[PDB]
Parts: C-alpha cells; sequence; structure tokens
RNA sequence: AAUAGGCGGCCGUCGAGGGCUCGGGUAGAAGACCCGGUUGAUAGGGCGGGGAUGUAAGCGGGAAGGGUCAACCGACCCGCUUAGUCCGCCGCCCCUAAUCGCCCGAG
RNA sequence: CCGACACAGGUGCCCCUGGGUGAGAAGCCUAAGGCGUGUCGGGGGAAACCCGGCCGAGGGAACUCGGCAAACUGGCCCCGUAACUUCGGGAGAAGGGGUGCCUGCGGGUGCGUAACCCGCAGGUCGCAGUGACUAGGGGGGCCCGACUGUUUAAUAAAAA
RNA sequence: GUAAGGUCCGGUGGAGCCGCCGGUAUCGCGGAUCCUGCCGGGAGUAGCAGCGUAGUCGGGUGAGAAUCCCGACCGCCGGAG
RNA sequence: ACCGAUAGCGAACUAGUACCGUGAGGGAAAGCUGAAAAGCACCCCGGGAGGGGGGUGAAAAGAGCCUGAAACCGGGCGGCG
C-alpha cells in the first residue's frame, strides 16, 4: 500500500471507458474514472485531483480524452473531527 | 391460398429459453458394442483451415480441397466415480454411486511464490469448487466394501446400467480451478464388463488418444453464443415491412386474426436469442493431437498455435481435436462430443486423411 | 453576497464588458464588503479588481 | 393562422379606454363614444330596459 | 394531526414522537416504515442509514409498478427512498431524546409502534397542450412512533 | 409430473450451505448466469509476441529558379527509417487492487 | 408584451454590424459583446424497438397506384449547342476539356516595386485540387391554362 | 314490527327535545351521458429528449451545494442568442 | 302554520366584491374556540417547521379552534390465506 508521506506513479487507463459512454461525455467520464481509480488505489477516502490534471484531461475538447494518463499520488492522513482517520491523496501532472 | 410460402423460423426448438446449465447435457447415446467411454469433452480453441486430399465420396474425390476446422483442447479427464442404475416403474433409477477417496495432485501447475513452499494441492480441493460438500474420514477400506456391494447388486441382477463419472481438469492448461463433473455411457452389451472397465479405470486420468478413433463422424454437443434480446427480423427472420411504414420496420404486421380471439403461441416475436442447447450431427474429427503439437509425415511436426496465439484464447499445452466445420459455442465454451448417433450410409473411412498444409498464420 | 453589482459597476467604470472584468480569486471578502463606487475604484487601483 | 398566433398582435392601441363619465373602460378611442353609458354620442346616459347591468350597481335587480 | 393510534401507552415504560406535514411520497414512507416496525432503535438507524448510502434496498410490497428488482436473495422490486429515510431518521433521534430525557436506557428501546399517514394536500396546476390547465399536487405525510424500553 | 421423483455426500435434532460487498465477462434491459478472489495471473502496470496503417519529429544533401547569379528563400525529393503512432489480441513477472466487513440460515 | 404558462407561435428583426475565405448582409472559422437558464441530473457495449444521420459487395426500378424517399449533377474559365418560334426566345439546351501548391516573366488603370484585375512558361504531390463549406440532374411525346398574379386562415394551390 | 320503521343498552357531545289528538307542507332517492363538494384505481406511472445535446477542476458562503459566488480549462451565438 | 348557510335575495362576511371578455355584457366561493385568552410560563431536542415533558381549562374546545358522519388511507386485533 502506500503510506503517508510517500509519492507514487499511476498510469491510468482512461481507455477503458471510451465506448460504454457517448462521445460528447468521455471527458467528463474520464475526470471521474481518474477520481475513482486514484481513491480505489492509494485506498484514500478523498481525492484533490489538480487544475493541471484537468486541464490535461480536457486539452482536446470534451470528446477526446487522452487513452493514458500519467498522475503523480501523495498520500496524507489529516485524521480530522475524531472520525477515524482520513485519507486524502492529491493528484498531479507526471 | 392466394401466394404460399413456408412459414418463417422452426417450432421445433422452441421455448427459445436460456439453457437450463451452461454445462452440456446428453439425453441420447449411440449404441455400440466395443466397450469404451461414449465420448468425451474439451474447451473451445480456436478456428484455422487445412488443405488435405479428400477421401469421402463425391466428385472431389482424390483431389485438394480447402476445409475449415475447429480446435478443441481437451486435457485428459478425470474418472473418480462410478454410477448404476436400475429399471424403475416408469424409467431408469439411479440404485447407487461411489467415488474414490482423496489423493494428491500431481499435475497441478503451482508456481514458487515468493514466502511459503509450493501450495501441494491435492483431489477433492479442486472438487469441492463444484460439489462443496465431499466425504469426511472417506478410507480406502470403505470405498473397497462400498464397491464391493455395487458389484454385488451387479450379480444379483437389480443393476440393468453402469455408468462413468469423470470431471474436467482445467487447472493443467490453466484455464481456470473450477472444475465441471459429468457422467458418460459405456458401449458394449454386458454389465459386468463394463463395470470392470470403470473399475479398471477408477481414479485415473483418460486421454482422447485412447476413446476416440481419428477419421470417425461425432456429433458435438454445446451451448451456442449467447445474443441477448432481438426482435423478431433476427429472431425468427420475418420480412420488413414496407419503407413507407411510420410505425416501424423490424416488426411483425398482424399478430393473429380476430378468431381465435387470442394471440397464438406460433406468432413470431421478440425473445432471448443465443446462448441455446444444439446439437449437430455428423462432425468429422481429422486429427487428434499431443502436446499441442501435430505430427504429419513422422519427420515434420507443427504447433497448432497461430501465431500470437489464438484470438481471446491462450496456448495450446495439452491434447486437441480437430473438428471438420464449425461447433456451437463460444471460446473456452465446454463441448462435449459423442460418437456419432446416426451416420450416413456412406461415410468417410476411419483413418486420419492426407493433409498437405496447415493455417498458423497471425489470425488476428 | 453575489459578485454582480460589484462586477457590473467595475465593468462600468474601466468601459469594457463585464466578461472582461477579473477579480482575484483570494480577496473575495474584500470585494464583497466594497459597497460603493469609491470602493470599487479604490479595489481597481490596488489591482484587486 | 386565425388562432394563437393571431393574438400576438394586440399589441397596438387599446379599442376601449377610461371614461371620463361613467368611469368604466369601455370609451372607444378611434370612434370617440362610450359603449356603456354613450358620453360623446349623446348627453343623456345609455340605459335600456333589455340590459340588467345598470341595476346590477344598485342591487335593485 | 396530534393525536396517536397506539392504544395502552404507558408514560413510565415508554417514548413517543411525531412528525407532521412531511413534504415526503406517502407511499414510501408507508414502505419504509413496515419495514422498520419491530425493530430496535440502532438497527433502525443504521438500516436508515445504509438505505442513504444506498448500500441496502427496501422491497416494495404494495407500491412496487415498474420497479426493477435488485441483486439477492427476496429481491423483487425494492428501491432507495433517501428523502423519506432521512425525515424517519430525523423522527427516530427525537424519539430517542424524549426516551433518553425520561430515563430510558437507549440500547433497550424497542419500536413497538411506528405508522404513517397521508396529511393535507397542497394543490397546484401544470399546463398542457389544447389550453387545459391539470392538477399538480403534493402529498404530505405524518410520520408516528413509540418505542419502548424492552426487559 | 398433486403418484409434487432417484441417488452419493454434508449438516440439525452451535450450525452445513448461502446472500450483499471485491476484481472481470464464455452473460446481460432490472434480475439472472459464468470465471477469479492471497490454496491468486481476475483487472491494471512492466516486458516480450503477433497485428493496423505506412516511413514520424530533427538533422544532412538535392531541387524548377530567383537572388548583387553573393548570404539567404523555395513546392517537392532522397538517407538515418519496415520508421513513428496505436492496439476493445495473446504469453511471462504478484509491482498495485481482488481488502475490512454485514445479514439470512433447518432445528 | 399577446396567446390561461418562466408557451419552439406572434408582435419587433423596427434601426445598426470587426478579420479570413470568398461575387456576397451566403456557408464555415474567429475578434468584440453575451451566455452555459432554448435550466432536472447520474449509470451503461445496458438489450429489443422507435426517431435523426453515415456507409454498404453483385444487379440497377425487377419495388410501388405512381422512381414516394433517397441518389446523380452542382462554383468558375474555354470550346460547342437541336426541333420549334410570336425572331424576343428555346439556352446555363444537349455535350466536351481544364481547375491544387511552388519558382519566374508578360499585361491593363495607376506617379508607384501602393491597390485591384488579366495571361504566359517551368517544376511538383495525391485516389481525389469548386479537395472542407458553398454548389442545377438531363432529354423526348400528350392534355389543360397564354404569361407575372389570387384562392377555401384550420384536409382541396388546381385545369378554379 | 311481515315492512315502512319504533324503542332500549354502552360510548362521544354540551342545550335543547319528544308521545297523543286536530291542521298545514319547497314532506320520503339508485339512476335524468342529473347539479354542487369531497375522495379513489390508473400511479410513484407518463412527462421533465427531438428545433441551440455543456460542462469539468481547485477555492468560498452555508445546517444543508450537480444547480449560488470567484479563478482556469472546454464549449455555444457571433447580419444575431 | 315562510327558509335556516348547496336553503333564503346573486351577496348573513372587505358582494355586484374577486375574477372572465376588445365590447355590449357575465359574475363566484367564503358564518361558529372558550364563561373568561385564562391564547400554553419554564425544561430537552431540531437549521427551522415542529416534536416530547410540564402548565390552563368542567371539557383542548389550541386558533389548521362547536358537534365531527360517509367515501378514501395507515396501524392493531378476530377469521381465511
Ligand atoms: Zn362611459
Amino acid at each position: 500500500a502506500i503510506k503517508a508521506g510517500e509519492e507514487v506513479i499511476f498510469t491510468v487507463p482512461i481507455k477503458k471507458i471510451k465506448k460504454i459512454v457517448p462521445r460528447w461525455k468521455r471527458a467528463p467520464r474520464a475526470v471521474k474514472f481518474v477520481r475513482e481509480f486514484v481513491a480505489r488505489h492509494a485506498k484514500a477516502q478523498e481525492v484533490i485531483i489538480d487544475p493541471k490534471v484537468n486541464e490535461k484531461i480536457w486539452e482536446r475538447g470534451i470528446e477526446k480524452p487522452p487513452s493514458k494518463l500519467r498522475v503523480k499520488v501523495k498520500v496524507e492522513e489529516e485524521k480530522r473531527e475524531g472520525e477515524e482517520t482520513v485519507r486524502i491523496a492529491y493528484v498531479t501532472l507526471a | 391460398g392466394k401466394v404460399h410460402r413456408p412459414r418463417r423460423g422452426s417450432l421445433g426448438f422452441s421455448p427459445r429459453k436460456r439453457a437450463k446449465s451452461i454445462v452440456p447435457r446428453i439425453r441420447s447415446w449411440p449404441k455400440e458394442t466395443e466397450v469404451r467411454m461414449l465420448g468425451f469433452a474439451g474447451y473451445k480453441a480456436g478456428m484455422t483451415h487445412i488443405l488435405m486430399i479428400d477421401d469421402e465420396p463425391g466428385l472431389t474425390n482424390g483431389k485438394e480441397i480447402f476445409m475449415p476446422v475447429t480446435i478443441i483442447e481437451t486435457p485428459p479427464l478425470r474418472v473418480f466415480g462410478i454410477r448404476a442404475y436400475r429399471m424403475g416403474y416408469l424409467g431408469l433409477e439411479t440404485a447407487t454411486e461411489v467415488i474414490v477417496p482423496d489423493f494428491p495432485l500431481d499435475n497441478y501447475p503451482a508456481k514458487e511464490r515468493k514466502g511459503k513452499p509450493k501450495p501441494k494441492m491435492t483431489f477433492y480441493k479442486l472438487l469441492e469448487r463444484r460439489i462443496a460438500t465431499l466425504p469426511k474420514n472417506y478410507t480406502q477400506e470403505m470405498f473397497e466394501q462400498k464397491l464391493g456391494q455395487l458389484e454385488d447388486m451387479i450379480k444379483e441382477g437389480e443393476i440393468v446400467d453402469v455408468r462413468a463419472i469423470v470431471a474436467t481438469q482445467p487447472w493443467v492448461i490453466k484455464l481456470k480451478k473450477k472444475p465441471e463433473v459429468m457422467e458418460y455411457a459405456i458401449g458394449g452389451t454386458s454389465v459386468e464388463e463394463k463395470f470392470n472397465y470403470i473399475k479398471e479405470k477408477l481414479g485415473k486420468e483418460l486421454r482422447v488418444g485412447e476413446v476416440l478413433k481419428e477419421g470417425e463422424l461425432l456429433d458435438v454437443i454445446a451451448v451456442t453464443k449467447g445474443k441477448g434480446t432481438q426482435g423478431p427480423v433476427k429472431r425468427w427472420g420475418i420480412k420488413l415491412r414496407a419503407h413507407k411504414d411510420s410505425k416501424g420496420r423490424r416488426k411483425v404486421g398482424s399478430i393473429g386474426p380476430w378468431h381465435p380471439a387470442r394471440v397464438m403461441w406460433t406468432v413470431p416475436m421478440a425473445g432471448q436469442m443465443g446462448f441455446h442447447h444444439r446439437t449437430e450431427l455428423n462432425k468429422r474429427l481429422i486429427a487428434i493431437g499431443e502436446n499441442g503439437k501435430l505430427k504429419l509425415d513422422e519427420n515434420t511436426e507443427i504447433e497448432i498455435t497461430p501465431k500470437g496465439g489464438f484470438p481471446h484464447y491462450g496456448i495450446v499445452r495439452s491434447d486437441f481435436m480437430m473438428i471438420a466445420g464449425s461447433v456451437p459455442g463460444a471460446i473456452k465454451r465446454i463441448i462435449r462430443v459423442r460418437p456419432a448417433i446416426r451416420p450416413p450410409k456412406k461415410k468417410p473411412p476411419v483413418q486420419r486423411p492426407q493433409i498437405t498444409y496447415v493455417s498458423v498464420e497471425s489470425k488476428q | 453576497n453575489t459578485l454582480k453589482m460589484q462586477r457590473r459597476i467595475a465593468a462600468e467604470i474601466l468601459k469594457c464588458g463585464e466578461n472582461r472584468i477579473w477579480i482575484d480569486p483570494e480577496r473575495i471578502d474584500d470585494v464583497a464588503s466594497a459597497i460603493t463606487r469609491e470602493d470599487i475604484k479604490r479595489l481597481i487601483k490596488e489591482g484587486v479588481i | 393562422g386565425s388562432g394563437t398566433a393571431t393574438f400576438g398582435k394586440r399589441n397596438s392601441t387599446p379599442t376601449h379606454i377610461r371614461c371620463r363619465r361613467c368611469g368604466r373602460v369601455s370609451y372607444n378611442v378611434k370612434k370617440g363614444y362610450c359603449a356603456a353609458c354613450g358620453f360623446g354620442r349623446s348627453r343623456r346616459l345609455r340605459k335600456y330596459r333589455w340590459s340588467k347591468k345598470w341595476k346590477k350597481k344598485k342591487n335593485a335587480h | 394531526r396530534f393525536g396517536y393510534s397506539f392504544q395502552n401507552f404507558d408514560p413510565k415504560r415508554m417514548a413517543r414522537a411525531s412528525a407532521r406535514d412531511l413534504r415526503i411520497s406517502p407511499k414510501l414512507a408507508v414502505e419504509v416504515c413496515r419495514e422498520l416496525r419491530g425493530m430496535m432503535l440502532n438497527d433502525a438507524l443504521r438500516y436508515l442509514d445504509d438505505v442513504i448510502a444506498l448500500k441496502r434496498p427496501v422491497p416494495l410490497k404494495r407500491y412496487n409498478d415498474s420497479q426493477g428488482h435488485k441483486p439477492g436473495k427476496g429481491f423483487g422490486p425494492g428501491r432507495y427512498p433517501v428523502k423519506v429515510a432521512k425525515a424517519i431518521k430525523k423522527v427516530l433521534l427525537n424519539v430517542k431524546n424524549n426516551a433518553v430525557q425520561k430515563g430510558l436506557d437507549p440500547d433497550k428501546l424497542k419500536i413497538i409502534h411506528i405508522a404513517a399517514h397521508k396529511g393535507p394536500v397542497l394543490r397546484g396546476w401544470y399546463p398542457r397542450a389544447f389550453g387545459r390547465a391539470t392538477p399538480f399536487n403534493e402529498q404530505t405525510t405524518h410520520i408516528e412512533v413509540v418505542v419502548e424500553e424492552i426487559r
């Protein structure tokens, strides 16, 4: 797994959702897929996606998101409000 | 009658419902004198084509012709049970059955993953994936005592038939771990001889080469590919409505007359298409391979697996059969074969024909 | 509050379309606090708008 | 035509406006008389026996 | 509405609460109450939390037209009435507080009676073709609950 | 199939056997069905095989000419280059996720 | 604003409109200005079927009351153009050839190597050069009414 | 009591009501595609598509945010929005 | 010896009022806490609406207020299933 503090590289395969959605929703579907993938793989209760990676996803318009996206994930523990410990992931380009 | 045409579709395959089980059943068996297991099971691998010198009767006899073939991989079956049938009031009834006790498994492809040694599988561990409730504290003494009781009933004469219960071994070809359990009838005219055959083969492995004969006809049983819900145009092949029709074109025009005041069961309708239990007759067995290789002239052997592997399927590693033509089912589907139950009067000789070319080029 | 009056007045003062007015995303509190045209001009001078 | 699209042309000068005499919005503006009390057409009020409107005013019907 | 349909309420051993004129579906309220009946208070609260989080379908036995089935045994039509679950959860918290104030152990509270009723309807209209105005109404719901400290 | 069946096994008089949840399709409108779930190659990632197009960007040279017949500009062509790009196909490697957990259940 | 409505109609499109391509206030792209309120969202190889589009081998109207729908042609330059005729026309009849980019010259008006337009030679790439957008299918008989125009607002646009 | 109907008991209600004789009447309800009011099944269903398919990521206010506000990205109209 | 709030004038009341049609003109629905507001002080919870205690009153008759039927809907109980 990933403990708080270190960073990892992931290769999100955005291509897996291109054909299950209409052509004009592919970009938001890819953003949602990236969020789900990062949360699942980092075991993070929350995910914070950088505007830079969002713009990378939206570069070629709403219809042509990149097939593969290489992202940098950094995990931290907040333990806020006393409701157990919440894991927050931060996603950045490359 | 004004204009007449044959009905759309066949009523002999109704209801067109999903198959009861994904493992095909065999309702009838061929009548034979040779004491052998009547059929075999395997997994669909793919299709290719060959060029051979035709030998069956016809104009193209002794000439080089093109023939498509379906390759199906057939890892050996494990004979692990024997079942006895008596005659009931309305039909055959199961008098009893007996299965061998647990034994170590010597063909499990275990790999030494870092940490812990090799798993050391044994039978009753792959079988519990299908049965899920197997005998506890089962020993050879009680197994032999049960076998003796079954033999004693056979001698008394209340047993009218005997069948062999076998299980597949997908783990050998690394397709899956859950096995599939079936029972096969045996040829011959003496229940005692059939029982002795099964007893000799109890707990052992059986290969296609020991049961099936190259060049003979077979019947193939499987569950066809699934297509989901389909409209009448594709399900029954009805005629499209006129292009000026403003209420659709892929639908039946009238679903019945005024009287009877009901919709008849013979009117084409939408519903499940595919994933049906079907049987195809008179499929010739071209060749039986071994270890994924085919011997052609005793000097050159070629690997049946095409370059890049079979599409949607792995690499053939065990014994396989090359059936002439097409077979129902999808890739990796379990397919059963039995000796032809209805062969023609004139049939090809029982021997491998002369093969001049085998297509092993990339199929994807 | 909804930054509508401030945006409209800033556009009027600067003589440009409202879509061409830029408000500092990290001084929303100050922009909302400004209520008069004098305050809006002061913010423009400071560079918040 | 003759239906919904026709009623969109009711943005011209209203046919009737308020009447200085009877206070009702019945003063034909283009012709110059009241369709209720006759203002601008006669000195005396427009009153008819087949009409109950002028009795409704004083609850005398 | 103020009165309850419970007969033998005992102020020494029982607590009660209600909500009136709730703007939710009375049908779904009835369906959820049918399932909540007879459960412990904590179990009912967890049930409602699962329904709100969409981790657990509510079966439909009376009002289930054109409703698809759900995975698992017993389904059969089911759905997730989030709004009804939220309102009923608030009512259950209120009754829990009433019991605690009376001095009843919250861990032994069993929902002995729970019911839903159709309250006043707020009328409205919507325009339709051919110059026709058609009813467009809201149906409000009353909820009543009384819990008992079991022993 | 109201004569609502036969057989081997497992459990009960705590408990076999399941459902939800997890990774995917030999399946699919909801349900249902099939394979996998650390007794692991189910999906992703890496590498290798096989494919579809058709030789990338960059650099070097030529080019009908023009230019002070100089510097430079120039459609296009040739070499590095079966290249570059991509893969809803296959093989090997536990590097990541198949986890934690919840509820029926005969008596 | 009127139409019962925060109505895809009508009133008011009543007056006005940067850049490229281009004959153009056409189509397409874009600056200014405006909007994300022609206001319910989420899921999915998640089907059948229905509406709106793109392509379909071989044949080419065998379909049908009837080529209904779709399809062919399509801009511009050059050559060439029938019966008939009221001599005006028919006529863009019909039919045929060309069209890109690049390197240099010649010409018209012009003070000009400003701006607009018109030809010429050579080299070169693609299946395709009005490459997208824009953008006629054609011909031959018969009946009726000379033509432009008007008509049953809400099933008849016609020979009336 | 054949009956139209009468009377009695238990409960709610809080100020009027009846037996008999003799008269009077807007004097007796199942229907009139009857009139007025209220409520049912259809149904948690259709509709919230078609003529311009537009949202996403960080931050903010707030009990509560797909729908409100600011920044970036991506889009629509651009002889009309 | 008239009716007693779907009756009686259309109007028992902010009724020839609201509202409909360009206009002539057409034209509704809607009465009642209690003897006295004594119209619920204080406490717990909820964002709030409200809920539960506790008070007032002969009686909540609690302003959504005299009595409170039928149709319809939710629950409990007895019988069938
Ligand atoms: Zn007047």
